[PDB]
């Protein structure tokens, strides 16, 4: 908790039911004490990391998502005052559009909730089971439905966090169909503050990415002689480098 | 075999004996003090045993540990009041008893222990919280080895190691209750004439900064053995060779922080051995 | 099951191009002739599309619970198949 706390001192956050700071950490204590709880077995070999690393993507997210939202509520109020401007049939309905100046207030109450559960999916969840992320994320939601902060019942990680255009990229590659695999490679890309580790058997994934950053892709193995240069020669230049 | 625990306590008086000639106000204390060190000992063997833990292994070893660690706490501190030696006594028998207790049931069964034997054998009221976290003794702040105050200890830290960010490699953290503990269990280490500390840390609790930290604010060399998946023997032969001249030869005042992944076969751990 | 996750993402993306083709009209002929009217029609047949996602949205609430009573006689099918396929994975 006290590490927990300084890393969300910086404060995006506006009131709620019930502490909000409060809430979050408690949360966040909650969660990873559940996960070591129900996922590892043995005896008390494992301890905070992801914790540590699940704050440090929430951080990022909210600001990401906050920007975003004051980034919409602001192309919505530069419309108010051009069709302000103008009054004329059809014109008055546009007005009416309080609906979605209504729906602000209730989709900015979700969005911290929301960014604990898309910073949860990219730490925690990586190498997680489709049934085991599932059935975690209940207990998350669960958790969420115990502290007063709201999330979305009908929410979906691919649509959160995936846009449209980059889910195009990734399949034209070639990325499977699947939704575990979509989950997969957008906990991949969207957040790089660590080095990601990536297991499959089938070498499939080693061309997606490839396909993706090009002429750019460099392709080492720990195994090779050149491997303690030719890193050196990646790292001095830009390199995109699989291992 | 081991002697009595009617021979230990005996032994020890005589060796708290030696140490209160440095506090003759309370040269009438010696023997408590020794029957005490001697309960504490005869209890830590029983409670904590290697049935729970490998590493929960006692011996007189540890009576001479403490005694020593409470001279040394004695001959370069203020002058005593019985309340600050109890205290004293208190931490030094902490960091010989109880720092490689794992887990909290066995840490708090000590902290009733030391308890339940002051109260048997120095019966004052004048006693506060024994816990580890709460007497904290240090030679950062005071020139004389004292207890310090815990508001006083996290500020000190607090522009040291901004400091010390600032100074050397550049990595971001929270100073924590745990943490200043901490501090000066590495610190009492690094300062007696032979110290060898193993820090047991799971991952990213950040063993190794502190580590690195409390090395800093002692003025030693942080040496750390570069190796890799081809690294030979003869490779850490010369990490260590070299680490060893500059430490006599140079008088270099190194500190070797040596991680689990470096020890690459048996020899490598062998090395370590005879050092 | 595709297509309403997809016309959900995919008339809220057109609905945020449809507003910036709005802005950029607006600006540009405010000094011409009323050009804006012809994107008007556009934003007329919006109506049916703004009010698509109210259309999708109603029936979300009638298709969500029904597809969460099917994952249930699968589910008795599905941990079925996994014990088969996991004693034909241990020859």
């Amino acid at each position: 908790s006290q590490v927990a706390n300084n890393m969300v001192d910086v404060i995006p956050m506006e009131f709620t039911d019930f502490t909000i700071r409060d809430a979050v950490v408690n949360i966040l204590i909650h969660f990873d004490r559940n996960f070591y709880q129900k996922m590892k077995v043995g005896v008390n070999p494992r301890s905070p990391g992801y914790f540590i690393d699940g704050l440090r993507a929430l951080v990022k997210l909210v600001t990401a998502k906050y920007q975003d939202l004051q980034e919409n509520q602001r192309f919505v109020n530069v419309g108010l005052e051009k069709l302000n401007e103008s009054v004329k049939s059809l014109t008055f309905e546009k007005e009416r559009w309080l609906n979605t100046t209504k729906q602000f207030s209730k989709t900015s109450q979700e969005l911290i909730g929301n960014c604990i559960i898309s910073s949860i999916y990219e730490t925690y969840f990586g190498h997680l089971n489709e049934r085991e992320r599932a059935d975690m994320l209940v207990i998350l939601k669960r958790l969420l439905g115990k502290f007063a902060v709201k999330y979305d019942v009908n929410y979906r990680f691919i649509d959160y966090l995936v846009t449209l255009d980059e889910k195009m990229k990734w399949l034209e590659c070639g990325l499977d169909k699947n939704d575990y695999f979509l989950e997969n490679m957008s906990i991949v890309m969207n957040s790089q503050d660590a080095v990601p580790f990536l297991l499959d058997p089938s070498s499939h994934m080693i061309t997606v990415i490839s396909n993706y950053y090009g002429n750019k892709t460099v392709l080492l193995s720990f195994l090779e002689e050149g491997f303690v240069k030719r890193l050196e020669n990646a790292i001095r230049f830009g390199s995109v480098v699989i291992i | 075999g081991y002697p009595s625990g009617k021979s230990l306590s005996q032994i020890y008086e005589i060796y708290y004996k030696a140490i209160f000639k440095l506090v003759p106000e309370f040269r009438s204390y010696t023997e408590p003090f020794a029957r005490a060190s001697v309960h504490l000992y005869n209890e830590c063997k029983a409670r904590y045993s290697t049935g729970l833990q490998s590493h929960y292994l006692f011996s007189p070893r540890e009576l001479t540990r403490l005694v020593r660690g409470v001279y040394t706490a004695i001959n370069t501190g203020p002058r005593q009041t019985l309340r600050s030696l109890i205290r004293l006594w208190a931490y030094e028998a902490w960091r010989i008893f109880a720092d490689r207790l794992v887990g909290v049931k066995e840490k708090n069964s000590f902290e009733q222990l030391l308890y339940e034997t002051v109260d048997k054998y120095l019966p004052n009221q004048d006693l506060g919280n024994i816990s580890s976290t709460s007497l904290l003794f240090s030679g950062l702040l005071s020139l004389d080895f004292k207890e310090v105050n815990k508001t006083d200890l996290v500020n000190f830290i607090e522009e040291r190691f901004k400091t010390f960010c600032d100074e050397e490699l550049e990595v971001p953290m929270v100073i924590h209750e745990s943490m200043v503990d901490h501090i000066l269990r590495i610190d009492r280490a690094l300062k007696q004439v032979q110290g060898h500390m193993m820090l047991i840390g799971a991952s990213r609790t950040g063993k190794t900064i502190l580590t690195r930290f409390v090395a800093w604010l002692n003025g030693l060399k942080i040496v750390q053995p570069k190796i890799h998946r081809h690294s030979n023997l003869s490779d850490f032969d010369m990490i260590l060779k070299k680490a060893i001249s500059d430490c006599s030869l140079k008088e270099s005042r190194t500190c070797l922080i040596i991680d689990e992944s470096n020890i690459l076969e048996t020899a490598f751990l062998e090395r370590m051995n005879t050092l | 099951r595709e297509d309403l996750i997809k016309l959900n993402t995919e008339y809220k993306l057109k609905l945020k191009n449809l507003e910036k083709r709005l802005l950029e009209e607006l600006n540009n002929s405010q000094g011409n002739m009323l050009e804006n009217d012809e994107l008007m029609v556009t934003l007329n047949n919006l109506k049916k599309e703004a009010m698509n996602i109210e259309k999708k949205l109603s029936e979300s609430e009638e298709f969500f619970p029904q597809f969460d009573n099917l994952v249930e006689e699968y589910s008795i099918i599905g941990k079925h198949s996994v014990k088969i396929f996991s004693m034909l994975e241990k020859f």
